Parts: C-alpha cells; sequence; structure tokens
RNA sequence: AGACAACACUGACUAGGAUAGCUGGUUUUCUGCGAAACCUAUAAUAGUAGGCAAUUUAAGUAACAUCUUAGUAGGUACAGAACUUAAUCUCAGACAAGAUGUAGAUUUUCAUACCUAGGUAUGAAAUGCAUUUUUUUUUGUAUACAUCGGGGGAUCGUGAAGAUUUUAUCGGUGAGUAUGUAGACUCGGAAUGACAAAGAUGAAUCUUGAAUAAUCAGACAUAGAAUGAUAAGGUUGUAUGUCAAAAGGGAAACAGCCCAGAACAAGAGUUAAGGUUCCAAAAUUAUUAUUAAGUGAAAUAAAGAAAGUUUUUAUAUAAGUCGACAAGAAGAUGGGCUUGGAAGCAGCCAUAAUUUAAAGAUCUCGUAACAGAGCACUUGUUAAAUCUUAAAAGCAU
RNA sequence: UAAAUUGAAAAAAAAUUUGGUUUCAGAGGAACCCCCGGUUAAUGGCGGCCUUAGCGUGAGGGUCCUAAGGUAGCGAAAUGC
RNA sequence: UAACUGUGCAGAUACAGUUUACCUCUAGUUAGACGAGAAGACCCUAUGCAGCUUUACUGUUACUAAUUAUUGAAUACGAUU
RNA sequence: AAAUUAGAUGUAAAAAAAAAAUCUUAUGAGGGCGGAUCCGCUUCUAAUAUUUUUUUGUAGUUAUUAUUAUAAUAAUAAUCAUGUUUAUUACUUAAAAAGCUUAAUGGCUUAAUCUUGCCUUACUGUUUGAUUAACAACAAAUCUUACAGUCGCGUAAGCGGGGCAUAGGAUCACAAGAUACAAAAAGGAAAGAUCUUGGAUUUUUGGAAAAGCUACGCUAGGGAUAACAGGCUAAUUUGCGCAAGAGUGUACAAAAUGAGUGCGCGGUUUGGCACCUCGAUGUCGGCUUGACUAAUCCUCAUGGAUGCAGAAACUAUGUAGGGUACGACUGUUCGUCGAUUAAAAAGUUACAUGAGCUGGGUUAAAUACGUCGUGAGACAGUAUGGUU
RNA sequence: GGCUGAGUAGCUCAAAGUAGAGCAUACCGUUCAAAACGGUAAUGAAUGUGUUCGAUCCACAGCUCAGCCACCA
C-alpha cells in the first residue's frame, strides 16, 4: 500500500474515533526524526484526510519543482471514513465508505524535508501547504525540544516540572 | 474443578488468590483455607492443616 | 349516480338487548411518610403481569450507611511498540591471519655457490603502501551464511536463442532497544468504583412477618463515547446531580445551570451563591499594570493583515548608529552557447580569478539589439549623550 | 364381561367356544376429478439477439424461445414519463 | 386588554428591559387576538367498525352424483366362482 | 509452483563440608508469661527460601609433559556409563499455529491432545450448597455435594451421574413401558392418577389453524406521529465574503482573470430532527394594499485600468431618494420569446396579505384513457367537471 | 435514488468430479470458375479475491449491465 491508500479493506467499517490526546506528558511524535526541517500542526487535533494530504505534497513539489529535496512522510492515512448520505435519515445502519484519514494529535510533525536549498525556500514551501491544509501549521527545525501537551520544553523545563503540583 | 471450569469451594473457609510457582512456574491458583489469617501457598513441608467436620 | 325507499341509506325509521386496553370528569379539612418513567414477559410496544420497590406497624439486628487499617478480584485513562494492524525510515555487511603483486633500503637471519668459521656471490624473508576475504580457487572469529524476482542500461553473442554483469528503479525477504498508528494490540499501569473482615461513628436510614400501591412517553446540565456531518433543544448507552414532585436567592426575563431544601412571625441579626455609581439592599473601598477602541462592562465570531500601543528578551551607537543628501559603483569582457538580433538583465552551461575606497559573468526597470536610469556594495558631509534594528508576548484596530 | 369346556390343578393364570358389549377391516363399486377432443363478438394472451450493398442505411442472411408472437389501422393521442 | 427587542411548550396586550400614551364615544377598516363555527375528512394509532373483493381461514346454499325407503316382475347378456 | 522420506535448542549425570545473619513456617520442645491442644505477645530448636554472603574442598581413573628415585609429586586434557550406542535418564527448546464435534472467544501441552489395553457411571432413587438470591421477576435452565443400590478401570490412591468450555421450545392431546393408587350398588372393567420415554421452522420460537380494497367510508383517540408554516441545525443550495496564488493576460501574479483549497458570514433552497398546533395554524399562483433589508438593473459622486486617447464598457468604493414598464406562451412561481426603455435587478415579512377578493393548479365524491393488480381497486401518470 | 437477475469458442446456445453440440472459419476434393455439396481439422468458461480435496458452479467486491420499485399528503 501506500501512505494514502492503505492495505485495509474498505468492508470492515471504523468507529468514528477520536485523536490522540496526551494527558500524561507524552512527546510522541512531536519532534524532527529524519529530515532538517518540519511542519508542525500548532493548534488543535484533527482528523485530516487523504485527499488534503495529496494537495499538500503537490503543493510542495510545485514550489520545489527543479531542486533537490527529500520529503518524508510522518502521517498514514489508516482511518476510514464512512458517511451516510445527507439526504438519508437517521438508522438504517452506519454509512459507506467515502475516503481514508488519518488522526493527527496537537504540536506533531506532519512533513519533513532535507535537501541542499536555502531556509527560505523551504518557508515558503511549508507556508503554502499550510494555507491548504485543515488548522494552523508552524515552521520547525531539527534539535528544537518536543512538546508536551502545549507547551514546549524549552529553557531547561522538563517533563517532571510540568508533573509538579507546585509550579508558582 | 467444575465441568464447565467453575472453580467450587471443597470446606468452609476463606478464599484465598495465590501462586504457587513450585507446582507449577506460570499458573495461578484459588484455594480455601480454614484459618482468615494462613498464608497460601502452604509450605511443602508443613503438616497439612485438616478439620474433622463429624459430630459425635 | 352506491341513485332513491317521508331529519338518516356502501343499507331507513322505531322498540328491546352492548362494549369501549380510548378521551373527559371524580366534591371537606388537618397530620405523617413518600416514588417511577428501569429490568423481564406479553398478537406486545399509549395496555398488563411479575420484580426492583412507595406505604402501614410488629418482631429482629453480628441490620444498613460512612470512614479508618489490612486484604482480594479486574486491565480503563495513561503510557508504550513487546505480540497483532497500517504506513514510513535505516541497513543488508566487518576484522585478524594467510595468499597474490610492486617500487625499494641493501642491514640482519635463513637456504644454496662456495671460500677459508666469517667474508666473498646467488635467492628467499623481514620492513612501507597496494592487492585478495562473508561464501570465492581463503581459512578462522564474530553475526540473521546477511536477500529473491520484474524492469532499465551497458558489454558480448546466436540461424531465433540467452548469458553476465551493474543500478542509489518497483515488489518481496532478513535485521534494528528506529519513527508513528490502535473498538475487536496491552509487555507496563493508575485514580475512581466493587467485594468482604474488624473497629469506630451516625439522623433506624437495614432485614423479616403481616397488610398492600403506584410506575413501566421521561427531560436537561456536566464528563466520555456510538450514531449523524467532530450538526441539531438530534438519537442510543454509561457516570453524577437537579427537574419531574422543590418554593426561596443569583443567572435582566428562566422546569433541568450556581447556591440552598419553605411549619408560622420578629431582627439595620449571622451567612451561601452572587454582588456593592443610579434604577436597586451594599465600596464611586485600597494596591500595581494594561487599553483609548465605549473595545469592553453576565451568550469571547475565525484565519489573517498592519511604522496602533506597552512590556520583555536580543542588538546598533561620538570608532557618528538611523535617515537624508553628494560622488563612485571599474577592468580582462559584447563570458561561451543559442538567436534575425541575446552586449549583466529570453533561454541553456560555467561563474577557482583579477584589480580596487569598494563593484553579482548580475537583483528591479529600460533597448529590435546597444545605449541609459537604479540596487547590492564603497567614501564623504549633516547630526542623536536613556532616542538603532528585529523578534516574542499582552491589550487594541 | 358371563357361562361351559379345556388347561392349570402350586400362591395362578392362560387358551378355545357361545351370549352380550366394543373395535379393526375393504375385491367390487358414482359424479366432480384424471384422460381425449372442441370453442375467442368466452374470461384472456398476442417476443429477443447479432449480421450487412462502404461510412451510412439494412432489402438480404444468421440463430434462441413461445400456445401465438400486435395483423390492418391509428399514433407526443382524453393514451408520450 | 399599547409599541419594540429579547425571553419562554420554541410566533407575547399580560414575563424582562426600554419607549410611548389625557378620559370617553361615533362611522369606517380587517393586520392580530395562532379570530368564531364543526372533539381534523388528510396522516397515524385501536388485537375499534362497516361495505366490497379474491385461487385468505372456516362455513351455508343453488346445483350435480350414488343409494336404503315408498317398490313389484320377466326374460336375458354376463361376470364372480 | 505444488507428490515421498529424513532432519532442524542446549545442559547435566564421583562428591560436597562448615560459620553467622535476615525473615517466613511447625499437629516442634504438649516451651514460657497474660488471659497441652483457644488467642495476642513471646525466647529456643528444626525445616524451606533468601545475601554477591566468610570460606574450605574440587578428587579418583586413563593419558600426556616436566622434575625426582617402575614409583612419587606437580601441571594440562578427557571422564553420565558393568551398560545390547539406535544408549539411557533429568531438565530446556519464544510466540503463533495444529489438535480438542460444528462460528467466535478463552483455555489445555505437567492434559482437556494423541496411541493402546479393558470397558459402556451416556447408571437407578433421593439429596446438599451455589450461580454475591441464574436470565435486574416467575418458569423451562447451569455447575456442584452427600447417602443407598451395583458396575467398569486401576498395583494403589482413587476416578466415573457423557463429550475442553460457551448455541436443541413447554403444556395439552397422542403413543410405548412400568407403579397397584382409586374403581360412582357390588365383582371386574373402562376412563383417570404417579414414574420413565418417543414423534414439533407450536420459527410472531413463554407456544392463534388466518388474504386484500375503500377517493362512499364511519367511530373512539394522537401534536405520544407525517403533510403546510414557525423553532433548532447549517450537510447542501439557485446566497456571499476573506486569505493564499498554480495558471491565463504577446511582456508582466494581483487591469481583468483565479484550478484544486483553507478560514468564515448569512438564513433566501433541498434536507435532518419532531419542539409548538390534529375538542382544527386553510394551500401554489393571480389581484389589491403595503412595510423593511441592501449582497445595486438604471440615475448621482468617485479610485484602478502595458490592458483609462475620446466615446461606450469592465472592475471597485460610497449610496436604497425615486424608478425597475408593455405584450405573446404556460395554472404556473420560474423560464422562453416579441418590441420599447435611463434601466426594464433581487430578497424578507406564516415562501407578507383568502374573518381583503379570485379559484386556473394541487387534494374528495362522478367518468374515461394508459399502466399496475386474479379481483375489488390503485397510480410525484394524464384528462373533462366539481357549494370558497 | 433503492433492490433484484444475468456475463463461456468468431457467433449461438447447453452443462462443484464437465468444458459439449451446432453454425461460422481453415485445408483438400468436386466444377471451365464460383456457390451449394463431400471429406478431414482447429476454436472458450468475464474481473479479481475467498471457500472447497477440487469451483462454469458456492461466497464476496468491482466493470458491463438489463429489469423492477421511486406510494399517502
Ligand atoms: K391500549
Ligand atoms: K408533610
Ligand atoms: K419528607
Ligand atoms: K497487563
Ligand atoms: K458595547
Ligand atoms: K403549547
Ligand atoms: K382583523
Ligand atoms: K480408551
Ligand atoms: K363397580
Ligand atoms: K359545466
Ligand atoms: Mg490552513
Ligand atoms: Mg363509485
Ligand atoms: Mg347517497
Ligand atoms: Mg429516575
Ligand atoms: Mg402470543
Ligand atoms: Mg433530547
Ligand atoms: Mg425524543
Ligand atoms: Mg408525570
Ligand atoms: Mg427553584
Ligand atoms: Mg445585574
Ligand atoms: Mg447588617
Ligand atoms: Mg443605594
Ligand atoms: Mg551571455
Ligand atoms: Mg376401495
Ligand atoms: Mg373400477
Ligand atoms: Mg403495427
Ligand atoms: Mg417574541
Ligand atoms: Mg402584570
Ligand atoms: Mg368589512
Ligand atoms: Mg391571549
Ligand atoms: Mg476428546
Ligand atoms: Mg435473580
Ligand atoms: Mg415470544
Ligand atoms: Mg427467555
Ligand atoms: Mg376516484
Ligand atoms: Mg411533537
Ligand atoms: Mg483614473
Ligand atoms: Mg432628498
Ligand atoms: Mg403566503
Ligand atoms: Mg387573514
Amino acid at each position: 500500500g501506500s501512505w494514502l491508500e492503505p492495505n485495509l479493506n474498505r468492508k470492515k467499517k471504523m468507529m468514528k474515533g477520536r485523536p490522540r490526546v496526551p494527558t500524561g506528558g507524552s512527546t510522541k511524535g512531536t519532534t524532527v526524526v529524519w529530515g532538517d526541517y518540519g511542519l508542525r500542526m500548532r493548534d488543535h487535533h484533527r482528523r485530516i484526510s487523504a485527499q488534503q494530504l495529496k494537495l499538500a505534497e503537490d503543493t510542495i513539489k510545485q514550489r520545489l519543482r527543479g531542486q533537490k529535496y527529500r520529503l518524508y512522510k510522518r502521517v498514514a492515512c489508516n482511518v476510514g471514513v464512512y458517511v451516510s448520505g445527507n439526504e438519508m435519515r437517521m438508522g438504517k445502519g452506519k454509512g459507506s465508505f467515502d475516503h481514508w484519514a488519518t488522526r493527527v494529535a496537537v504540536n506533531q510533525i506532519i512533513f519533513e524535508i532535507r535537501g541542499q536549498l536555502h531556509e527560505q525556500v523551504i518557508r515558503d514551501a511549508f507556508r503554502l501547504a499550510g494555507h491548504k491544509l485543515p488548522g494552523l501549521y508552524e515552521f520547525v527545525k531539527k534539535g528544537d525540544p518536543p512538546v508536551v501537551g502545549i507547551t514546549k520544553l524549552e529553557d531547561g523545563l522538563t517533563v517532571e516540572d510540568l508533573k509538579n503540583p507546585r509550579k508558582k | 474443578m467444575g465441568r464447565d471450569h467453575t472453580i467450587h469451594a471443597a470446606v468452609a473457609g476463606y478464599v484465598k488468590y495465590y501462586r504457587d510457582p513450585q507446582l507449577h512456574p506460570d499458573r495461578q491458583y484459588i484455594g480455601v483455607v480454614f484459618n482468615r489469617n494462613d498464608k497460601l501457598p502452604y509450605p511443602k513441608d508443613a503438616p497439612r492443616k485438616r478439620k474433622l467436620g463429624l459430630v459425635a
């Protein structure tokens, strides 16, 4: 399969589900691991579709065409969305397959790029991909600390300092 | 143990949930002791603690 | 024409004899207690029965509730990537020895020619860099002997055949204490809730005997889900409460929200939620900042823009920051190619240099093409003694 | 079940016959029906697919099925979405 | 027995806030009082009705068929055997 | 590519001895002390476990090497072996899977699997305690216990009242056996009663022998429930805006133009929900008479426009004072079309207004066509007529 | 919008242990030549994926599809 079309069966339906909301101090997926830069969702957790992620890649390729780069995708559309007709009435079972989607938590990286290009040339690519993706996104470099919830672990801040009941 | 794998009590005592690594290393058992303050599994070298259960 | 048969006809009038699990109604007072809209069954779903369970007042209690201490059952949140699921990333191979060659230095050891045990000669070896080595015609050690096909290209080649090598191409296989993903993954793992034991406390709240009901259209708030469209004052579960059957104060008005449970009066009584300039009971009460928009002040409109303003963190400055103004901004050289023409400036390739106070084989205009005007950059003048520039955050537009 | 006979004749039934009582049972034997035929101004029913003289058109030629495949006529009609 | 906005069994003369209006009739007019009239014919419900329909269930008849009885003979022809 | 067979982990098998400490146990010393075997405190002893603990010993046998005088000593190597080497025995070999009567889940490898021997407890009667008092009642159910009777297997202990577990409907009537209960005067019998057992899409499976139309319809009821409008919601629309900028524009993103998208407003469409009204909220168009919104068709002021010479027009910002007509077609809203005009734009108000009018459409009784149905009849199929 | 039934040789049609029989086609022979005729041959189970010892066959999802229902206001 692929990151937009998995090797799953469309017959077996899936529940709506909910994105991951780490409430225990988890930095899972909030850092650049492969490339030099990244694109972080910094507003709220959502469920991005395979059509909104396909256009994001096409928007980055169009802006960086003719240049040497390596685009990494850190999200997979492994959630089958099933929609019943918006003209039908309530009941009569669950809806039919509509599209593949992926649930993303807050402050999680979406794309990562590694190439012999200028930083400002990559910003414009990630800036255009954010105006066409659902929500708000941010430009992230490699080496910067992870994010626990909506708070970055900057200036020596650790996950245990956030769990300490005393903060004042 | 019953036909449907139901565990019954064979005597009047107190339920105990324990693990006997000597009898089987990866099993968890259920037992009934006559004294509430007993600790299972009994040591293999201690005498059997049994009650008469008879009236004269 | 279901037309007419004397108010009536898909079957008149009149006397006699019905039912209605449906709708409506059911009349004095005081006093005590006080639900439910759930489960199971039903030709059953707006009905009914049995339970849970409301009431009466007797007998019991090692009753019931709650906390404490000790113990038990079970795998949720979370967290994680073990097993399973999706996708992605990295890797798929190394050393020692031996062997095979070369330029040497010409010393030492050794084998030969000797010579007379050294030297005299001829070879090897030692020493330095290559070369061969994960299955080879190279053994050993350490490891998963550690990878199989399509296809592309290249070098051979046969009457068509195919054969043998390569790739940063597709799929598959092996390795990873690599990254992510979770209703039918849980190796790890709460709080809560549940069960039972003893003790203590408390408002009899518990059980049983006897007697005997109503209810079985629920609603909303909050949390967390399924469903819908991550819509509904939506539908369906779970947890808690209120309403229902609960008045009073607050939320302008208010079944469900925040407080608080109305037997009746008195009090500048004491307080909860909530509030204290006036309507309107009580502060125009003190402290420090922000806003200039009536923003806002008891129902947050979004992304986003910007010499609005404040703070903070950096940073520039009499070595003249910032701004303006004056001049310069070269040469090899119309780079090569392309093109009718391409001279920095259509497009392609290159863009180590040189000389300068500085000057990209060129950032925006201009030319058919040159020319020409600006910029990067460089010098000078004017001039600031808390006064440069940028970012982030707060409140505003 | 009563009587008689027979049997048993040990603590004894049981079997046969007749009376009364109460059941099972069907060679043959009507119509409708089965079978054969007739009747549409009786109730009623009256079809598909490929192929082509060039593109085209389809006279023509292939086949499947039916009791029969809508004939003459009419036809965006009081019938055509 | 006013108007507006909001509220609320979800479309207010009557609640909240604000605004406006001296008391009382006459003739016009019909926007509202979810105006009046008829316990909605539509829709749904009731193990409620009525008429009609049929290869619904269970029945009665017209009609058809055989036979005891009223009811007796004679040849046959023939079959059971 | 796919047939059979043979394989696919490692370790151990001469043998220990001793000192103290930390617990935990004891139907050990009938321990001691308070209240023999009851209970909380208690020393001692014993046993298991735990310390990385203090160590000591690690031989013998066979053989090799070295020294010493064939033997002795030291070191090194091998060593389960008195036993048919096909050795044998103990332990170990992830998970999944196979198997265990059928789906799925859990479980079993130390048996619930497999092989073999003997068997048929897949027994009769009664009965215990449970399923936090089975299924949130009852009933049909499930597991388990004991006594008596008499059978199997096993050396024995003991095991066995079907199957590894969780999915097979009563009564009545009917039929076959047993019990010896009662026998409507009496002796019998019949018909009954108790015990055991069989034959069920009683599948609406706590268990009726059961097809339709009504527009000629009736009664009792329901906003507990649809159609109209309102309310909530905003997927969607025939309603719009903002952000970004692939691309078009001979050149040049933003004069015009704007793919696929993102962030929103709005309440005018089709829906969703079913909150108000079924002891009654009349409904599509037309006429009459308005009121309001501004997202602007005309008129007025005005910015931009290699693409503003002028004129006309495009786009945009102000702005709703006035106007936006006539006719043919259709029941039509809408839409098409004719011919004028400065222009012949829209929307909200119960898709404003039927106690103001109209009644052509939709939606009653009548009738016909086509289609459907065996038929009565039905039809977002079409017609003529129909108390406002 | 919502269900149902079908798909095999070039063309027709038949059929969980099979793929058959026609027509067409091809080769040859008959005729002066062609057709007809005669003789002798070669032609298939859609699209995957499951079930089963084995699938034209059973199951499932697509393509092609045709047919039917889209009723009361
Ligand atoms: K009822
Ligand atoms: K009271
Ligand atoms: K009370
Ligand atoms: K666990
Ligand atoms: K305000
Ligand atoms: K009401
Ligand atoms: K009026
Ligand atoms: K056996
Ligand atoms: K008698
Ligand atoms: K007329
Ligand atoms: Mg975005
Ligand atoms: Mg009629
Ligand atoms: Mg009449
Ligand atoms: Mg309740
Ligand atoms: Mg019943
Ligand atoms: Mg609700
Ligand atoms: Mg409801
Ligand atoms: Mg009530
Ligand atoms: Mg109250
Ligand atoms: Mg107030
Ligand atoms: Mg006071
Ligand atoms: Mg005051
Ligand atoms: Mg050039
Ligand atoms: Mg007969
Ligand atoms: Mg006969
Ligand atoms: Mg004809
Ligand atoms: Mg109002
Ligand atoms: Mg009042
Ligand atoms: Mg009037
Ligand atoms: Mg009123
Ligand atoms: Mg078995
Ligand atoms: Mg119970
Ligand atoms: Mg039932
Ligand atoms: Mg039941
Ligand atoms: Mg009619
Ligand atoms: Mg309602
Ligand atoms: Mg201008
Ligand atoms: Mg004026
Ligand atoms: Mg109207
Ligand atoms: Mg009116």
